[PDB]
DNA sequence: GAGCGTACGGCCGTACGCT
DNA sequence: GAGCGTACGGCCGTACGCT
């Protein structure tokens, strides 16, 4: 499913994780195929803070990502083997896009933490005037979201390890009450 | 640019969670509807798919909603519309379907291009007075349409048809109830704001499932009505019959709510196969349209059918729990509500709907009376009116001259310029006076309602009593004591 | 009751076959549309989704078309609309899409709730004069709506955008053509009904693919235009060898994978590596690194033979004529189209004349009413009912039932000074308009010239350059 | 997928072959479950006049029918083993319904010919006022299509074996031209 | 022979909360 | 604990003609 870039120099290579073949086709058309790779994902991935390892390792989307990044998993992980120095989480500015963002960040936090620590994980969404990536023409997708000349990527930073561990357990973990209380306390 | 992983996680999880809560999974306390259901019913209203007109294909309604209100998969709309038409799912069905709308054995509805739908007579009551400024309209997803934020809901639908929804941080599970009991409860509450749950339970005995069956005791019911949470035990209606030759058989005629009959029978079959239950020789589904639900369990000679039946209640979905968790949107926020809170919010909603309808009708009537006053002046001095218009070069001059000469308003003068020559006839002249006099009396009647809060409150009671007498039916679920 | 297996088989197979033929798989010769495509375009017209208004979501269009005209899967409607918006599929795109509408590598369009659409400027021409009694309207599937049987189609769409369809007992495969060449062909036919195919080919050189590329010779073209059937060889534009244009309906990704397959299995040789250097900026670019001292001319000729780098277009010109499938040659296609245009213009003129004559009659009565308004008012005021008022107005002023009705329906605002002058000015202008319309209907040559003039305007406005090179040999 | 009847006496037993789970559910609800069985089929089946035996035998919908009828196929066919004496082809009065009717009759003619010869194969469609079986409520489906007391079934009869062999080869065979000529010749009707 | 495009059938998977 | 119902992702099969 991965539409790889021609370059094999990871420092200059970037991968855009897009939600569906609905954003896959347009980004594959709009990209600079020299240094930009596209990994279209089949909707919501497994919540790795709830799921057990055997279920996680047998998931074809989880497998696709591990294979594409070339770092490996925990015991065999290697940051020097990373095939891209930019892993861009591309989602829509909506309910489902927001959830996909949280599930993906959960996977990277629990299974590929040094990737965040190295500043390789980025976040991108449509610019104001659009709600979804599927609304955009490939040229606008390039000029506003993919063109390194003028784009809007947010680098994901790990500032406090204790606070992050607590946040991921509260929001994505098995205890509903902690999440319910967070919603109740921060509702606007 | 950079972003803290913690800040992003909290922000994105909150955006997702709130959206599922307020705009997807949970119903509003006032009308008992989730966004998708409200849209289907509004869609049916605007497309004039009323009970008195012919059925139209499901694809016309689905496509319209897809469409103008719900930019999600057409299957989500169709599936929700199908359930609303199922008499085993909805205590008071909201959709009048023609064709295959699915079965109790979990068989799906036919493709939307084959099935046909329209509103039920009771759905007219959900939408009644929607275009009389009773409820607040909001822009649709693209700003091209206007959609209701809530429906007038002239019957307490939340409790009547129940609800279930899995959200984020919470879930809802409201059982359906009997409409007669509910309206009686609202009427008792309308007379005494300080009414107790125990007093309300004299009207609202407990849940009332479309699938009938039994409820074991009032302890679970009471707990659920007092707190908003409680387990209610649902039992199938089963009798022990004689086969002949000293042999016995268990006959099941009613099963618990949301229980798949085919899957229940397959569970009984699995247990006899795995030898987990003994004394059963045969098991057959003798269900028909004419005879209703009939599941026959043949019992082995000399074996106690009472013991076998008690084991079936324990080991199979023949006895199922209804875990009550009454969560609904109150002032656009999720809230765990007890029986009294549910009825209070509903009654408050009804008072507002009728007050706003009366206020709208009064504005509408006062505006029309003002127009007729101008037309009456025009008809009394028509030779003068015509001269004024004929002498004028433009419509602006004609209007200014009519306002100045006959002390008319801009609105009155406009109505005279828009008056057809046909209206100068004898019958048309009398029609205007007759309309005016009738309107004067209507305005007085409306003003009487708005001057006294008790007269308005009684109008709510009278309108609810009419619904109760029209759509109120018999209790189906027996509450055994217990 | 009983039924013979033979009788049943023949009856059921015929019902199925004729329905796929007339109401699904094949296009009408006049507008070049299959039922689903006609419905999408009519739907866009009724929903006012014109080029001058803002985009609307595809779901809003699909849902309308599904419920009002096409009671089949919403994906069938969406898929057909997506293709209409693809500049690599349609020579003259009919849908103006915003968002992901698919790619040349067979990537699908985004969900219909994400994409937006509206009509293209050229689609206005397919629908032009539809509400001027130019075409016949028929009841929709449930009798609640009215839908066109054919569109006015003020440009020869069948040949312009081409067609393909698998039916029962037959199939169609018409390639797309250049609009300038086509209108020039129609104009040449309009001046000489006895024109030969060879003469027509002086205007219409051959097919013109949106994907450009080349055509090997005119033999295949000629055979297809003469008989309605013929193989046309499409060749990629290639000059290390660099491919800049690929044949029509060829998947670039699959073509590259086919070349990659040939190199791995040692089927072809003298090639180091192959890369898809296509970009939105550079356009189609497929580069193949040729091995040192190996003949690139020989390698390229083998690629044409062994891969879709050279693909055939099997022409099979089948279209619905008088609601029946027919194998048509180039002249027949243009004759049916020109005949359709003549009918559209004749019917528009006849409609405009009825409409004008009716209005002139109304203005005559209003002129009498305004000249004697004091008497008119007295007559109405004296009358108990509208029936009495009407009978009394017809009797005193010699007015018709229609004229008397228009006076009773007249608003008091129509009594102002400027409003009486407006009625006289409209009447005098209308008298001249009627004369102009009658001149068009009295002379078949004046009508035929009007068709020519209207077609020339389309040609000058939408006509573009040829993309496909027709290589000599 | 088959929803069998309680009775095991084939003489009184009937099977209704319905298009999709779209007609399956309503007929399963509307039937007399004592003597009426329902076999919901997943749309258009294989054209057995065009397809080869290996492809036919591996088809699940073909397999389900063979299993349900009991009989067996071709040389191993046994009319005495037939579980139902009425096999009703239930289709809609539309383009797709008509094709399903032709594909099913083709299967029955080439693989289960004595079943037609015994007068076991019947044809049913919605009554006038209805185009599709999915438009009908189970009670109407029963009262007009499934109730032996007042229904409209057409018994499929094999009159001329040579004419039928020719009809099935012309309409369902590999030679497009014979089919094209038949369409061209009979298009008026 | 395997795609094309109109039509129609099926089968899985993910989150979310509470049994 | 597979299922409930709102949301979203995927995959596969059938006919039909031509090449």
């Amino acid at each position: 499913k991965l539409a790889d870039c021609s370059s094999k120099s990871p420092e200059e290579c970037e991968i855009f994780l897009v939600e569906g073949d609905s954003a896959g086709g347009s980004t594959k058309s709009g990209r600079d195929s020299r240094t930009q790779a596209i990994l279209p994902l089949r909707g919501k991935i497994l919540n790795v803070e709830k799921a057990r390892l055997d279920r996680i390792l047998n998931n074809n989307e989880i497998r696709q990502m591990i294979t594409a990044f070339g770092t490996g998993i925990g015991g065999d992980f290697d940051l020097a083997k990373a095939r891209y120095h930019k892993i861009v989480i591309m989602t829509d500015a909506d309910v489902d896009g927001a959830h996909i963002r949280t599930l993906l960040l959960t996977f990277f936090y629990r299974f590929m933490r040094p990737l965040i620590e190295a500043g390789y994980v980025y976040i991108a969404q449509p610019p104001t005037g659009y709600k979804g990536l599927g609304e955009m023409n490939a040229d606008q997708l390039w000029e506003t979201t993919m063109n390194p000349e003028h784009r809007a990527l947010l680098q994901v930073k790990l500032e406090d390890a204790i606070e992050a561990d607590q946040t991921f357990e509260m929001l994505m973990g098995d205890v509903v009450e902690n999440r319910r209380q967070f919603i109740e306390d921060n509702a606007v | 640019n950079e972003r803290n992983i913690t800040s992003e996680m909290r922000e994105s999880f909150l955006d997702y969670a709130m959206s599922v809560i307020v705009a997807r999974a949970l119903p509003d306390v006032r009308d008992g509807l989730k966004p998708v259901h409200r849209r289907i019913l509004y869609g049916l209203n605007e497309q004039g798919m009323t009970p008195d007109k012919s059925y139209k294909k499901s694809a016309r309604i689905v496509g319209d909603v897809m469409g103008k209100y719900h930019p999600h998969g057409d299957s989500s709309i169709y599936e929700a519309m199908v359930r609303m038409a199922q008499d085993f799912s909805y205590r008071y069905p909201l959709v009048d379907g023609q064709g295959n709308f699915g079965s109790m054995d979990g068989d799906g509805a036919a493709a939307m291009r084959y099935t046909e739908a329209r509103m039920t007579k009771i759905t007219l009551e959900l939408l009644r007075d929607i275009n009389k400024d009773t409820i607040d309209f909001i822009d649709n997803y693209d700003g091209n349409e206007r959609e209701p934020s809530v429906l007038p809901a002239r019957f307490p639908n939340l409790l009547a048809n129940g609800a279930s929804g899995i959200a984020v941080g919470m879930a809802t599970n409201i059982p359906p109830h009997n409409l007669t009991e509910l309206i009686n409860g609202v009427l008792s509450l309308s007379k005494n704001p300080d009414i107790s749950i125990a007093e309300l339970m004299e009207d609202i005995e407990g849940p009332d499932f479309p699938t009938a069956g039994l409820i074991l005791g009032k302890s679970g019911i009471r707990r659920a009505y007092e707190t908003g949470r409680g387990s209610i035990q649902m039992r199938s209606r089963a009798v022990i019959e004689e086969r002949g030759g000293g042999r016995q058989r268990i006959v099941v005629t009613e099963i618990p709510f949301q229980v798949n009959k085919a899957r229940m029978i397959e569970k009984i079959a699995e247990l006899v196969r795995d030898k987990k239950i003994d004394g059963i020789t045969d098991l057959r589904d003798e269900t028909s349209l004419r005879t209703g639900v009939r599941v026959v369990i043949d019992v082995r000679k000399d074996a106690n059918a009472s013991v076998i039946l008690n084991n079936l209640y324990k080991q199979t979905p023949l006895q199922t729990s209804f875990g009550v968790n009454m969560i609904a949107l109150v002032n656009g926020r999720p809230k765990l509500i007890n029986l009294k809170e549910a009825l209070v919010h509903y009654l408050e909603h009804q008072k507002t709907v009728v007050r706003r309808r009366t206020q709208y009708n009064l504005r509408k009537a006062k505006d029309r009376a003002h127009i007729l006053e101008g037309l009456r002046i025009a008809l009394d001095h028509i030779d003068e009116i015509i001269s004024t218009i004929r002498e004028s070069d433009t419509d602006k001059v004609a209007m200014e001259s009519l306002q100045q000469r006959f002390k008319l308003s801009e609105k009155q003068a406009q109505a005279i310029l828009d008056m057809r020559l046909r209206r100068l006839t004898g019958l048309e002249r009398d029609k205007i006076e007759a309309e005016y006099n009738e309107l004067l009396n209507y305005i007085s009647e409306l003003e009487t309602i708005l001057a006294d809060e008790e007269v308005l409150l009684q109008l709510v009671r009278d309108e609810l009593t009419e619904i109760r007498d029209r759509f109120g039916d018999d209790r189906r679920t027996e509450i055994q004591l217990g």
